[PDB]
């Protein structure tokens, strides 16, 4: 007559971790900020953009 | 919960070197650097070392400019420290801390302290 099958109940997601976060705190929480004419430019790569 | 574990007491004699390790857990190891302070028995605190846990850059004071060396391992998130040329004035207690005064990536000074 037909085919029988069961269906999922819940759902799960797994991802590795949140490690070596990008240095956003260093840029935002710098003690002394430069002037507008001499704005400090930094390059951020190879990390997690939280 | 941020937890820091230090090694045991050392009974090293003058003319030898001391190796001490600090272990950190419960927080992002790379996000912050590692600082180490000291206190003589009966005196105030005395900073000795700082190191960024990202690029391996290290900072020392003038008193311990050429007396200590340090290494860090990100595989287990541990800090190994070698103190050389012991003297009779080196009996004290050393403490591990999470530095929030200097940046881990670029070394930019931050607003904070050992939390």
């Amino acid at each position: 007559t037909s085919n029988f099958r069961v269906q999922p109940t819940e759902s799960i997601v797994r991802f590795p971790n949140i490690t070596n976060l990008c240095p956003f705190d260093e840029v935002f929480n710098a003690t002394r900020f430069a002037s507008v004419y001499a704005w400090n430019r930094k390059r951020i790569s190879n990390c997690v953009a939280d | 919960q941020v937890q820091l574990v230090q090694s045991g007491a050392e009974v090293k004699k003058p003319g030898a070197s001391v190796k001490v390790s600090c272990k950190a857990s419960g927080y992002p190891f790379t996000s912050y650097g590692i600082s180490w302070v000291r206190q003589a028995p009966g005196q105030g605190l005395e900073w000795m070392g700082w190191i960024s846990t990202y690029n391996g850059n290290t900072n020392y004071a003038q008193k311990f400019q050429g007396r200590v060396t340090m290494t860090t391992d990100t595989s287990t998130t541990t800090g190994y420290m070698e103190l050389r040329r012991l003297r009779s004035d080196d009996t004290a207690v050393y403490y591990c801390a999470r530095d929030y005064t200097r940046g881990a990536w670029f070394g930019e000074s931050l607003i904070g302290g050992f939390d």
